[PDB]
Formats: structure tokens, C-alpha cells, sequence
């Protein structure tokens, strides 16, 4: 995972390069307003691919509880920010994660926390909308777990939506149903 | 009855223009052609004549009045006038 | 202005620059996924700023749809921009206007600058009583909320009346 | 008191007209047949009449008043008076 | 005006002009979706001129009636369909009218049928919401008129806006007219 | 009634249509009964802070092709000391609606009905409908007493029926 | 037409009012046109992948009590070698809505004229109105050949006119 | 093709002017005939051109076309569904199949199938669903849709794709 | 007192029941008396209950009272605004404003200057306004506003108020 | 003092015209001495003249027809003068 | 020093009232009791009294002053003196 | 040009105040210390000084000029000249 | 300011305290839903209250720019969460703020930062609205500026709107409306 | 159960950890806007921790308004409950629903034990056919996005057209 101590010692670097992207494009690097873009620039990257910090066992400290009985879980309209990373233009948008746990469930803060770690890298929205589902199938063993990611990207009104059905809810059409009736 | 005041709304060159209210001398409301009417919902009867304000201060002069003081309020141009 | 020749001319540059970014944050510039991501970034980024290459009534184009880039923080901001005019001997064609908003736009920007120099283009090109420019934007840099931004020049300035009636108009 | 304020709303040629505050000549409010009152809300007593505003003004001048000056501020129809 | 004689005498011309499109465009006229293309064309667009066809004299018959006291009086979204004269696409949005009647008003329908003769013609915005507030304002004289376009040109929307008489003078007129139109 | 009935049945036989078929069979009644019903407030007489009473359901016919326009009442009035039961301000804009109207007659009428109940400060009426003779709607408005003089109470009224 | 507006002129004089007030001069011809207009369905005749047209306003007129009922109609079917052009199913809605009326033989009407002018495999047809007569909305809906058949094919219908 | 063709389309542009009772010696309609015949060479640019474990949906996609019955625009959206094997659509490479197709003279049932053969052919996916949704100018909407392989065959892949796409 | 006139009230409502035609000694009805007292007693314990630089606005505070005239419920919503001079109003104290007043037989636009009045008395602010809209069981709306101070004698305060409760 | 009275106005800025300086019934020779037009606004129930010069200049102008500034108001988005000889 | 501007807004019968700003007479200003301050926001510093209007007119009658001008601007009421 | 008007907007204690326009005397704009300027979009120059209106009076009184009225337009205070 | 030192010397402290408050409410601070909760209450009340950690000052390093023209400034829905001091429940809701520069404006991501340094602390509405306020007038010296705080008080559909307008917003009310008008 | 005397004793305690709280915050608890703190905010956990101390048709209780307190974090959740159930021979009145919602959210949860609780309560009180319970709330540890809950009992978790009839008609 990247470090703290990476980041510092990488920073100069990133801005070198976006103080030549400045210079390639026809711009000014010396006036007020692109003055400090260089750096502002760099830490912006930074923040955004943040999510290679991060291991999915580090989120998963203290993250699991038990239930003797199951129930549909879901957690809908999570705010999702991630970099295309063909284009290094964000795609932004919701992710919506139900599963149908079998005694084992994830903390409120840790779902979000998952969707955090995967978004917050250089994507295609396939690649998270799988990771999120197979990070929760990992670390539960539920019965099932959906996954329906919806995202402008602005690279490119038009959203696209990817849609990973796991366990029960690929073969039980009956629980994918309820997924997705309670997700409007 | 030393004072009057006088109006007109919205443009000041048409009228109609307002020179009188139920307690106004009815020789003046005469002389200056008005008619009386109390519009739709008004709990008061007003005195008013087709013409533009500048010919009624005109015929006010000629009957001895002058403008003290003119001002704008809402969309009502108000004139004050004393003998 | 910018030419297509400098365009040609600087990509590689970019490209170079952008490799350098993804080595930078720990990234596999090798990985299949990121091949040819140095130069679909630089293509991307030129044609963000290909902005640097180029009567009685009131007169409203409401909604037009304004892509941008944020010089601060090099992200987009995205939003609408709402036209307003009170003409005197001449009128803008409705594809002039888009070309004004175009032309600022697509530059790294500042919603303010955006803003003024759509409304003091239109004042140039048309020499009307009063221009009126409100521009409403979602900035990346903040989501990852709206800005609105009003320039009002001439009797969209010195009349208030004129300003609400263009405010009222442009819901 | 030297100088005077008077005013009304919405309509001149009908009152309320205000004549007065705490600090107006009893005697004068009364030669007016004015009444005191507080209108909710406010930190002031005023001192009004029924009668419009030009009926007021013909009033103060036979008490040696003069108008200066007239002027509309929101709904409100002012006019400043000073004796002589 | 145009006439019924007019759209029958001209129509075949309509229809030769619209087959030598089609075969300008690369397209091939004689294949079975594009046989009947030169006259259905042809047909549509005399329908969206049909405004040619008729006068501002012919709408006013029977159209006005009296009121002793008057108020506000609104007709909000009516449909307009219209041709931008510029590049021959159309322009389609609403219309809200606005006036302050004195002492005659204008039959509902009769206020929509001013709207449809001056917009189904080649045209500019601009032109067609005075048009609409002029014709009003010659009728009934009244105190004042508004007229407020809002269209989609498919050649994002632009609102043209024309106040008269009290409607420009009287800024609590206008303001009334734009409230209630909301 | 049976002069209604005769015009409703005469009406069907010069459609092109069969008054003697099932769905017609009763309908020059049910017409006039209709027709009644749309001008009864023709039988009826006005004898027998700021308050705002919005969105009242409105039905009138159209008086030049007897067609129904449909739509809200919206009133407001600044009392002075005497203020208007809910159920007598339903029949008042039931007394005038259900007749023969043009929108500008009825919103006038309301007004001023209200005006000499309550000699209030003033009365605001506003009129919205759809005419089925024609989607589009039409606006009406009268504002008299305080509601026409004074633009503020106008403008307050006008925002409060939002 | 004089039939129609003989009738319109005895209305007029059985309701209480006054047929010779501006207003009233000319309504026995105009509501005669009126009528004549909402019943033009009479002269006309039905020989002069998924498809979906869906919101087409629609007028009509209440066979039992001669009032307005207004809407929109949506429209399905899954054709068999022939399509429908836009203007004809805009006349067949036409032809059975500008007659009097109930909705369920409208929407029928409809979808039988498009079964036999296509012969598709199916046509599902609903229809949304009001009804002045009586806010409440009135749906009828009539499946045939593969839309009544196979339920996949109406759910598919009833998702796409949302 | 487009530069020798062009004063053919304006001179019919022109007679149709003529035609319709307009002058066109007026001002605003000088260079009507040109503007028109650009505009008609624009919205018909796609005859320039040629096609060279989740589900994955591409919805609200703008599109503009001519009606080939009347020559009249007919406007709206387009939303796309598949589910791949192999093969994953880039996000440009559908816009320019959607504007190939729609930028020529069009029935809006050609148009969706046009485009869910070209993302079959492209794919080789288990399956495709199209719904186009547009107004004809010439309120009322006209829905098509087409689905190919499982979009067909399993009607759970295709009741998922008619959820997403809300 | 409730608990004293609680029998009275449920005799007169069990008279209710036998005027309007229906059975008293029916399963549904047979604690209905008893029922309708308390509920009737719950609707009006206002009666038990006794007052003891910026603008400030508390908008869509949930209201139900009860029509003196009808004795049927209005329900709906108080938007307040006042513009303080040393004292503001804590949340809780203005819902009990609220619930005083609203729990007894009312008059809307007793009920509207009630509220104001219990403010202004209260914090003794540069200005109040209560705007009160509610449905009458006896869609159509009662809007009743009252603006004392500043709020009635600044019509820029009134329309930012107005314009904040939105 | 044959009609004495006389009321001039501008919109929106002091600094700028167009100024009205007169109604149907204005002194066709004032009129025509202060080079100013007869229009009727489109809409309008009256004529008005109207010169293009600011409000200071017909003041100036004025003066030397004998005409003293006796009040100035502002009334919405108009500046009012009232005149008299 | 001739001239002086005073000011009352909302309501003329209540202060406070504005009477001076930055470079107004201090011995004025104290004589009628004034303070200053700047009120949050504002690029200048005024003087002020809690006396009404017509109280400030009065006193500055007894200072020589006289009203030539009275004239509302939103809602705020100005006199124009001259001493 | 016996006739001048003068003007400052929201509020009367602080300046700028407009003194003049293109056809005013450039003796007096200057001896005022006016600047001229011409506000985007405006059809015409103006002159203007920092200073508060209460003291541009007293200075015009210095050259002869006499209140005649005051009003208050929109959010203009505007005064008269002669 | 409060430091990172200071939180981790506090933290302790801080879950002491939950992990009474637990025991009396009745509950069992040994059932496995309630086990680390004395460390995850007491390190989301040091989230909640961050703003404490954080200066104005440090906060406008970099955050001026300047403009030869002005123009009105807004930035609408701005999401803003609290700490009620009274009873401490949060209170959550938006920020809406508008300003017209005098040559100098704010970036974009430092007017946000204004809002999380007042509003991640114990607060009471009114003085939320004011400190955002004061710190842009302050900063900027602008002709004016105006601030509306919208927000729901979990300790009580009902929700507080503060407004504060200084400068020209609260001298011409013509730039008033134009804000309020603005942020509809 | 917990007392009204356990609430009375406790209360010192609980204002004592909040006075805590404020000085370990680098709060200075002394200053007039918290002096009553500790005992307005001890009181008011205590009340929202006070549920400690408590036919052929479908029939559905919809948009119950619910306010619990997240156990983990000790912050409030809030939303709505939907109920549905298809009785045998005893229906719920609606003020006992509202008790039963009321006694589980008023304790230290997590969303899905308390969805569960309100099913069993009412399968236990009426002994019906079967129960259907969907929660929907904001989580103020996520906005500081809605959790959906359900659980299905009976002939709700049986029979899937029951389940459908009631998922349709709480929309
Ligand atoms: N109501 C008048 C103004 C007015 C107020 C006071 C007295 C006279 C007139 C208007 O709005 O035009
Ligand atoms: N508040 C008064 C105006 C006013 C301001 C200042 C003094 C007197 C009156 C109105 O709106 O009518
Ligand atoms: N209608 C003018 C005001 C005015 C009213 C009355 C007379 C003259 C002018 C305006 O709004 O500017
Ligand atoms: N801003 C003041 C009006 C004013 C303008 C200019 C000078 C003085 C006062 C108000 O709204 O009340
Ligand atoms: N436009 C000025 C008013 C004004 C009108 C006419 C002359 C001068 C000034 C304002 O709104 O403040
Ligand atoms: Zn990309
Ligand atoms: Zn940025
Ligand atoms: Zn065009
Ligand atoms: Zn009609
Ligand atoms: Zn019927
Ligand atoms: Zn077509
Ligand atoms: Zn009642
Ligand atoms: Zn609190
Ligand atoms: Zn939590």
C-alpha cells in the first residue's frame, strides 16, 4: 500500500508534471491564478487515488457482527467519486449494495468505507462495481450480494450503470427482484 | 381650505388625475370639471378629471394656488399646493 | 491563439507528463489498462482548453449546457449558463452565442472570469442597452452544492427592473 | 415643538394620519382630536386622527404651521412642518 | 393570402424540390420508404405554413365582447409549433400572454388563433411575439399587453419577451404577469 | 326538466346517432339533469392580518359554447373586524360558477360578493382553469380595496397562494 | 346543424337565461359546432421488435350524460411484417374518441382497428381520463393476440408506457 | 460528394421558398437555401461514415434524427444494455454507432435494431436490449426496443435491464 | 378535572351514537364513548397549560387543532420568523407556543396571533411573523399571516421572511 | 404666465436621455425650440415629445425661456421636475 | 460646514437617527449626544442618536440649521439642512 | 449651465458621488477633483469623486450653487442644482 | 488549536466517559454490539468536533485571488453538519452563502472550508451563521456579504433558517434579492 | 425493565460523563452556552433510550416515522417503518403499532435487529398469516444515502406474490 512518507516524496514530481501539462497546453504557469496549480494540482491526484493507501483487511478491523436470524440488507444511494483511468477525467455518481447476509453482517461505516477504498483509484466502473461485491462476498459469506453502480462520466444526461449479482442473488431471481424493487 | 393635493399614477403626461377627496370644496371640484366616484373596494369617494396633472396646476394658479411640494410614492406622483 | 500545429506539436510533452503522473502515485504505467492512458489524457486535456484556438423586446437563451476546467485544482466544472439581452440595432444568432460560451469555456477558468467575459463579448458584439449572464456550476473539486455566478452590464446594471424581469424569466 | 411630521398610507385623500409621538404638545394632539396608541410589535406610542391627511393640514396652518416639505417613502406620504 | 387553389397548384412543385433533396442527400428516392417522402413533405410543410392562408381581420370576427369593469387577464402555456425561417427546422415551445382589458376582451379561442397565425409561418422569435402582442394591442386597445415566448430551436431555450402600453410603463402590472404565469 | 330533456333527445337524433341504443336509452335525462346541476346557481342568492383561502375546486360551463372549464380559486382579504365562514365562501364561488361564465365575470363576482359581506380592507380573487373548448390555463385576477392600492399586500397575497 | 342549434336555443331558454345578452347571441351555433366537432368521428371510416406510442392526448364525450371525459392513450404492439404510420393510428384514436362514448369500447375500438389494419401478433391498448361527469382518473385496458397470451409481452408493454 | 451536391440542395430550398408564397428576395431569407441545404447535409453526416460477468447499461444517450417519411426531426433518448463475454464497449465508440445511424433518414424501428446489430456484431455479447424513446415532430412518444440473444431468451436479463434503465 | 368530567363527556357521546341511528351495544361501538371523550380531552389540553442581529426563522413546525365552529380537526403547518434584540427563542419553548395554543377549540386566525403575540411578549424582538397554512376537515388551504414590528412596518423584512419560508 | 407649468422627466440614469418634455397639449413652440419629437409609445393612450439630450441640458435650455425648477421626485425608475414661469 | 444630512429609517416617529459621518463637526456631533460606529461590513463609519427625527430638527433649529430638502430613498427618510 | 445634479446610491454618509456627464464644465470637474469614467456597458461617461455628497455640497456652495431639491430614485439620492 | 497530541491524550478520557454513560442507560457495555463502542463514540465526537483543531488563518493560506471587475458571488447548498451545545445531538442541514467581491474572492474550496472549520464544533445556529460571515468579510473586505443557514435539530419536517446580511447586502436591498433570488 | 427511579439515579452519572466529554474536547465547560450541557444532553439520551422501560385482506401500515440510535457510534438513525400483514383472526390497532415501533427504535440498535423485533412483536401478537417489515433511514454516521431493512415472516417470506403485493403498495 501506498505511504504517507510516498506521498511526500512523490509530491514534487507530480508537480513538476502538471507545471509542464500547464506549459504544453499554451498557458501561463506564472500568473496568479496558476501560480500554486502545480501543487493544488498534485494534491487533488493524491486525494483522489487516496484509496491505494488503504487494504481491504485494514477496513475490515472490528468490522464484523453476528445476527442469529438474516434479513435484507441494503444501503442505497452511497455517493461514489472515482477516476476513469483511461482518460484521468472523474465518473461520479451512486453506488447501491444489498446481500443477503447468513449470520454474519458488515458495520454501516465499514460498507462505506469498502466503497471508499475501490472508488478512490484509476478505474473502469466493471472493475469497482465487482471489487465492492466480491470485498462483501469475502469478508461475510452471505447467502448473495448485488451491486449497482450508476455514473457520469464526464470524459464522455447519459449514465451508465453496471449490475454484479453474487450468489442467491444471481440464482434466486426472487431476491435480485427485491434488491431491485427496494432500490428505487 | 388653503391646501390641496392632487395625483396622477403611472405616466405623468395622461390622466386621469385625483384633485379631490369627500370633504373637498364642490365649487373647486366644479370649476375644475371632476367627477366623483369611489373605486371598487375604497371606502372613500375621490374627486378626479381626464386631464393630465400639468393642466390642472395650470388651472389651479389661475385660482390662486402654487405648488409647495412635489414627490413620487408607489407608482402615484402627488403634488401639495397652498392658496 | 493556439494553433493545430501546437497541438501536434506539444502533445507528446503531455503525454510524457501525464506518464510521469501515473508512476508518481504508485501506479503500473505498464498495466494493460494504462497504455494508453499517457496519450487518451493528453488528447483529452487538449480538447479542454481547445477554447485558447479561437428592437423592443428582451432576448433570453436560458440553459446552455458549459463544460469547464477548474485552473486551480485542473478538474471540471459543469453547469448551465442563462443569456440575457435588451438589443438595440442588432440581434445574436443563436449559434454565435454558443460559439462565446465555447470559446471561454472550454479554457482553464474561474467561474467569475467565465461569467464576465461571456457578457462583455455579447456587449461587444451586438452594442445593446444592457447584457445579463448568470452561469450555475457543480465544481469536482468540491463533490469530490451549486455555484452561480451574475455579471449584469448596462440597464441590466442601472435598472432594477429590467434585472428581476430577466431573473424571473430565466426559472 | 417647532417642527412637526405628519403622515398617511396606501391613499392620500383618506386617513389614518399619524400626528404625533411621545413627545408631541398634549394640547396641540388634542386640539387635532388625536388618540394615543401602540401598534403591536412596536417600541413607540404615536398620536393619530381619522381625518386625511389635507384636513390635518388645513388644521395646522390656523396653529401658525407651515409646510417645508413633502415626500413618499414605501406607502407612506410624509410632509414636514415648522411653525412659521 | 394563400389560398386552398394555391396548395393544390403548388404542391406538385413542393414534391419535385423534395425528390431532388433526397437525391442530393445521397439517398435513393424510388426505394419503398422514400416513395411517397416527395409528397408527404410537400404536405407537411404547407401544413406548417397554413398561417399564410389566413388574416388577423378573418380571426376578429365575432371575436370581441364587453366588460364594464375590467382585470387581469392570462392565457398561460398555449402550444406553439413554428418554422425558424433561417434554416427551415422547427421551433416549438409555449407562448403566455398577458393584458389589462379596457372594456373589451378577446374570445379564449380567438386568443389562441392569433398565436397559430403568425406562428405557423417561416419565422424569428422574436418577430412572432410581437406579432401576437401588436394584434392584441390593435383589437381591443387595451390598457396594456405582455407576451412571453419560450421555444426549443432544433436548428437549451430562448424566451423572448414583449410588455406595452401599462404592461411596460406599470412595473406592478408586469410583475403581476410574470407571478401568475409560474 | 322535460323541455331540457326534449332539446338532449332532439340533440341525439341530428348526431347520427341511435337514441334508442342501451347507452342512450336515459341520457336526455341524465343531460338535463346534468344541465341542472351545472346552472344551479342560478337558484341561489348572496342573501341566503391577512386571511387567504387557496386552491378551491372551481367547475363552470363556458356561456359561448357550453363546454366545461375547470380549475382553483384562490382569495384573500384583509378583514375589518368581520371575517368569512369557510362554507359560506364555497357557496359564493359555487353560486356564480355553476352558470353560464366567461372566467372574468366569475372572478369579479366572487370579489365583490366578498367585498359587500365583509366590508373588508380588501379582496384578492385569482382564477385558474383549464377550458375543455380549447395544456394551456387560463389566469384570472381582481384586486380591489387595499389589494389594488397597495402593491405590498398584492405581492404578499400573490406569494402566499404559491 | 339548424336542428342542432334549435336545440341549443331551447337549452338556453329552459335554464333561466337570458338568450338575447351578448354573451348568448351566438352560443346556439357555436355550441351546435362545438358538438359537431366532438362527434366528426361518425363520417369517418377505418378504410380511409415492440412497438410503443404512448401519451396521445385524447378527447371524448360521455354517451350518458354528454359531458367531456379527456385523456391520453397508450398504445402497444409486436408486429408481424406491417407497421403503422404515425397519422393513421393518430385518426383510428380520432375516429372512436370523437363520438359518444364509454372508455371501454374506445380503448377496444382501438386496439381491434389496429389488429385488423396490421395483423400483428398482439396490441395492447390503455387509456387515462377524467371524467367531467364526475381528482379520480378512469384506466381501461384491452390486451390482445400475444399481449393477452403471453404476459411477459403486457409486463414488457406496462413498463415501457410508464 | 457534400460540396458538389450543395448547390443542388439550395437550389431546391429555393423553390421550395418560392413555393410556399414566401419572397425569397427578403432580407431574412437570402441565405435560407444554403442554410438549409447545410443543416439538411448535417442532420444526414452518418451516410459519411461506417461501423470501422455483469450487466453493464448505457442510458439517457441523446438522439437527434430525420424522419424519412415526412423529413421532419424526431428526438430523444436511447438506452443500451448487454451483457458480454469477451468484449466491453467504450463509451465513444457507442456514441459515434448511435449518431452513424441516427444522422440519416430514419424509422425509428430501423434505428434500434441498427444499433443493437452493431453492438452484437462488435461484442459478441450473451445478449443486447435497445429502447429508443422519442418525440415526432411531424407530447405523444414512441417507444421501440429490441432484445437480442439472453435479452430475449431469459426474460430475468431483460426485466433487470427494464428496471436499471428508470 | 378530566378525570371528573370524563364521564359526562362519555355520556354525551354515547347520546351521539343513538341519535345518528346506530347501535351502542355493538362490539365496534362499545368503548367507543370512552374513546371519543379521551381523544376529544387529548385534542384540547391546551387548556391545561399556561405561556409560564440575524433573522431567525422556524418553518414547517407540525400543527393540529380542532374547529370551534365544527369541532373537526384542521391540521397543517406554522412557519414563525422573528428579528431579535437580546432574547431568542429556544426550540422547545416554541413548540409548547405551538401546542398551547393549537390544543384547545379555535379560529385560525386567533390561533396565528396567539403565537405572534406569545413571541413578541416573550423575547420582546424588533419584529415577528406567523404564518399558519391548514387544511379544514369541516385540497382547498387556510393561509392566515401575521406581521407585527418590524415584519409589518418593513415590507423588506416581511418578503425576506416570505421568502426564507419557502 | 400663460400656461406656466411644465414637467420634464428621464429613466433609469440622470446623465443620459432621452428626456419627455411634453404632452398632446404642449406649447408647439417650446416644443419645436428644444428640437424635440412627437411619438406615441406602442401601447400607449397618449402622445409625448421627447428630446434626445440629458435632463441638465432642457434645464439649461429652459432657464432661458424663462422656466425656474420649482420640485424635483423620483417616482419607480423616473426622475421628475416640475417647472414654472 | 454648511450643509448637513440626517436620516431616519422604517419609521419617522422612532430612532435611531444618522447625523453625521467621518468627517462630520465633532463639536456638532457631541453637542447632540451622537456616537460612532461602523455598522458590520460597511467601508465607513457613521455618527447616530436614539432621539427621533423631529427631536434632531428642533435641536438643530437652535443651532442655526434650516430644513431645505425632506425626501424618502427605500426606507429611509433624509433631510437635507443648511446652516 | 446654471443647472447641475449630483447623486451618491445606498447610502448618503459615503461616497462615490456622480458630479457630472461628457457635457459638463471640465473647469468644475476638476476643481471638484471629479474623475471621469464610462461603466461597462453604459452609453456614456460620467464624472465622479470619492468624496461623501455632504461635502461636494458645501464645495458647490463655494462656487455659487444653491440646493434647489432633493430626491430620492430606486436607490439614487439625487440633488439639484443652481 | 486543539492538536493531534491533545486527541490521542483525550481519547481515553473521552471513551471512559461513553463507556459510563452505557452502564447508566441500563445496557450492557460487554455485549458485542456495544464492545468497542466507548473508542468508536468518543472518536466520532473528536470528528464532530475537529473544527477545534483548525485556525481561520491557516485556513486562508492561499485562499485569496483578485479580479480587476466584480460580480455577485454565490455558492449554494453547501452541506453542512453540527453539534447542538445544548444537548449535544447533531443538527444537520446547508449553507447557502453570497458575496460581492471589491476586487479580491475567495477559491472555492476554501469558502467550504470556512464552513467546516465553525460548523465541526459545539454551535449554536445563529452563531454558525454569523462566524461564516465574518470570516469572508474579514478576509476579503467585500462590498457585502449574506449567509442562510438551513437546518433540522435532531434533538427536537421542522427546520431553523438563520440569516445574516452585512455590508451592501444588508444596505441595498436590490443585491438582498438578487441573492435570495439566486439561491431558490 | 428500566424505572422511572433508575432514570432519576442515573441522570448525575450520565451528566457527570458529559461534563467529561466537554473538557476532553478542549471545550471549556464552564462558559454560558454549556453550564446545563451535562443535564440537557443526559436527558435527553435518556429519552431516546426510554423503550428500555416499556379478515381476508392485506393490511399495511405505511411511513411510520422512527427515530433509534446507532450502538455503535451513538448517533441517531431516522426514517421510516413500513408494516404489512395479512391477519387470521386479530387485527393491530394503530396506536399499539405505534407503541411496538416506538418501545425497539427507543434503545441503542442497529437497523436490522430492530426490523426483525417489530415482525416478531406483531407475528406474536396476532398470530396472523404472516408479516412483512421494511425500514428506510438516514444513518448520521454515514451523512456526518438510506439503509433498507427488510424481513419477511410467514406466508410474506412463502409466498412471493404476497411479498410483491406488499413491496407494490408501500411505494
Ligand atoms: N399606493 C400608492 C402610493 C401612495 C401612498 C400613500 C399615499 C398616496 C399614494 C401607490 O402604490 O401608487
Ligand atoms: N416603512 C414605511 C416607509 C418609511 C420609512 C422611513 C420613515 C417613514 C416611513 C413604508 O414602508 O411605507
Ligand atoms: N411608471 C414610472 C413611475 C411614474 C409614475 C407616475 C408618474 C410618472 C412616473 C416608473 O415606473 O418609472
Ligand atoms: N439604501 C437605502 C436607500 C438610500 C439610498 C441612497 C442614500 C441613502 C439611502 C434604503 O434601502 O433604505
Ligand atoms: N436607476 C436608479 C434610479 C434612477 C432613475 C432615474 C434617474 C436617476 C436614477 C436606481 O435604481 O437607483
Ligand atoms: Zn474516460
Ligand atoms: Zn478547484
Ligand atoms: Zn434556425
Ligand atoms: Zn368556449
Ligand atoms: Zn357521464
Ligand atoms: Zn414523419
Ligand atoms: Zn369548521
Ligand atoms: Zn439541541
Ligand atoms: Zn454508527
Amino acid at each position: 500500500p501506498r505511504s504517507e512518507e510516498d506521498n511526500e516524496l512523490n509530491l514534487p514530481n507530480l508537480a513538476a508534471a502538471y507545471s509542464s501539462i500547464l506549459s504544453s497546453l499554451g498557458e501561463n504557469p506564472q500568473r496568479q491564478g496558476l501560480l500554486k496549480t502545480p501543487w493544488r494540482a498534485a494534491s487533488a491526484m493524491q486525494f483522489f487515488t487516496k484509496g491505494y493507501q488503504e487494504t481491504i483487511s485494514d477496513v475490515l478491523n472490528d468490522a464484523i457482527f453476528d445476527e442469529d436470524h438474516d434479513e435484507m440488507v441494503i444501503v442505497k444511494d452511497i455517493d461514489m467519486f472515482s477516476m476513469c483511468e483511461h482518460h484521468l477525467v472523474p465518473f461520479v455518481g451512486k453506488v447501491h449494495i444489498g446481500y443477503l447476509p447468513n449470520k454474519q453482517v458488515l458495520g454501516l461505516s465499514k460498507l462505506a468505507r469498502i466503497v471508499e477504498i475501490y472508488s478512490r483509484r484509476l478505474q473502469v466502473q466493471e472493475r469497482l462495481t465487482k471489487q465492492i461485491a466480491v470485498a462483501i462476498t469475502e469478508a461475510l459469506r452471505p447467502a448473495g450480494v448485488g451491486v449497482v453502480v450508476e455514473a457520469t462520466h464526464m470524459c464522455m444526461n447519459s449514465k451508465t450503470v453496471t449490475s454484479t449479482m453474487l450468489g442467491v442473488f444471481r440464482e434466486d431471481p426472487k431476491t435480485r427482484e427485491e434488491f431491485l424493487t427496494l432500490i428505487r | 381650505m388653503p391646501y390641496l393635493l392632487i395625483s396622477t399614477q403611472i405616466r405623468m403626461e395622461v390622466g386621469p388625475t385625483m384633485v379631490g377627496d369627500e370633504q373637498s370644496d364642490p365649487e373647486l371640484m366644479q370649476h375644475l370639471g371632476a367627477s366623483k366616484r369611489r373605486a371598487l373596494g375604497n371606502n372613500f369617494y375621490e374627486y378626479y378629471v381626464d386631464d393630465p396633472p400639468r393642466i390642472v396646476l395650470d388651472k389651479l394658479e389661475r385660482r390662486g394656488f402654487r405648488v409647495l411640494s412635489m414627490t413620487g410614492v408607489g407608482q402615484t406622483l402627488v403634488w401639495c399646493l397652498h392658496k
